């Protein structure tokens, strides 16, 4: 070998509904790209690709070597996930920072810092739920276990005008809000 | 005390 | 394609040759679990908290990387594949936190489409390389076979610093500077 090549393999749980159903893919990749593979659905190795074919009947051909292979979905899946991740990974809850400021003018929430990765952000006027005038960057991972998401809402400050931006994250026993005024 | 972590297991393809 | 609650990618082994470079690592939901430290043969979680929760033997991420070497060895003499083209990173520039001066940030540098996983980012704070407070996550997984990397650089927020992230890899004829400052604003 003269040339520079990359080989990737993973081992991917898919968990839905917990561990209540549990997909389990195991994927042989080469040069960006994947040429055999083993999903739980289909119950055996795969060629996904021509180069594969060797392969799959090879693993295929041989029983405990086979059939570890088809137990790694209790092994290391659902072992995993009820074991480890529920000590970390599922009770991770940080809670969200939130703040407002000024960018006919716009009113940018930040909401960062948070984990996991579900969240909803609203903009209230006046208590009614404002839709139109705002945008949302899409979510955004910081890569060290935390999101942030930036909420705009475009509008004209009548004196009068209470602005708040409403966050619900289930590390929040109850909803965020922070509020501005032309006034602040 | 801590609960270990299991992972998948690559196959050998013959040489 | 495959929807669900959660992804737990136990297992990622990435090897490349010439250079015996391997990468062992645990994903979920996206995130970096841990990576083994081939060389130290050490399980190092990303969340020091985690590692006190849960444990893993290096020993198994080794054994895929023997694996995953042995594998590649016969592809690359079984096959007469072409090597993929060395695709050039982009990179993007973004604070953890809303900037504040003078309260402490951190500088995110997220560099995408990296391939191959071989490259060096570095931070400048005004033309010169910032050694201190500066941290890098393992090299993720793209649903492309591509990856992505990000780096960190502790920061103090003031408009009279400008700063860079600098990508050097095989497919840029020249080395690429993000820059960034709280001054553009
Ligand atoms: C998922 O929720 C519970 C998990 O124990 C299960 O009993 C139920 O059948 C599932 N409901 C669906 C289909 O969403
Ligand atoms: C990365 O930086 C090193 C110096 O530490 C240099 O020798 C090498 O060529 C760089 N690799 C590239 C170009 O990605």
């Amino acid at each position: 070998s003269e040339r520079h090549f990359v080989y990737q393999f993973m081992g991917e749980c898919y968990f839905t509904n917990g561990t209540q159903r549990i997909r389990y893919v195991t994927r042989y990749i080469y040069n960006r790209e994947e040429y055999v593979r083993y999903d739980s659905d289909v119950g055996e190795h795969r060629a996904v690709t021509e180069l594969g074919r060797p392969d799959a009947e090879y693993w295929n051909s041989q029983p405990e070597i086979l059939e570890r292979t088809r137990a790694e979905l209790d092994t290391v899946c659902r072992h995993n996930y009820e074991g480890p991740e529920t000590h970390t990974s599922l009770r991770r809850l940080e809670q969200p920072n939130v703040v407002i400021s000024l960018s006919h003018n716009t009113l940018v929430c930040s909401v960062t810092d948070f984990y996991p990765a579900k969240i909803k952000v609203r903009w209230f006027r006046n208590g009614q739920e404002e839709t139109v005038g705002v945008s949302s960057t899409q979510l955004i991972r910081n890569g060290d276990w935390t999101f942030q998401v930036l909420v705009m809402l475009e509008m004209t400050p009548r004196r009068g005008e209470v602005y708040t931006c409403h966050v619900e994250h289930p590390s929040l026993k109850s909803p965020i809000t922070v509020e501005w005024s032309s006034a602040e | 005390p801590v609960s270990k972590m299991r992972m998948a297991t690559p196959l050998l393809m013959q040489a | 394609d495959i929807e669900a609650d959660h992804v737990g990618t136990y297992g990622i082994s990435v090897y490349q040759s010439p250079g015996d470079i391997g990468q062992y690592t645990f994903e979920f939901d996206g995130d970096e679990l841990f990576y083994v430290d081939l060389d130290k043969k050490e399980t190092v979680w990303m969340l020091p908290e985690f590692g006190q929760l849960a444990s893993f033997d290096p020993q198994g991420g080794l054994q895929n990387i023997a694996v995953v070497k042995h594998n590649l060895g016969v592809l690359t003499k079984r096959s007469n594949s072409t090597p993929a083209t060395n695709e050039a990173p982009q990179a993007t520039v973004f604070p953890k936190s809303p900037v504040l001066l003078g309260q402490p940030n951190t500088l995110i540098c997220f560099v995408d489409n990296i391939f191959p996983p071989v490259i060096n980012i570095t931070w400048l704070r005004n033309s010169k390389s910032v050694a201190d407070g500066v941290y890098e996550t393992s090299f993720f997984v793209n649903r492309d076979y591509s990856f992505h990397k990000l780096s960190y650089l502790t920061f103090i927020p003031s408009d009279d610093d400008i700063y860079d992230c600098k990508v050097e890899h095989w497919g840029l004829e020249e080395p690429v500077l993000k820059h960034w400052s709280s001054a553009d604003l």
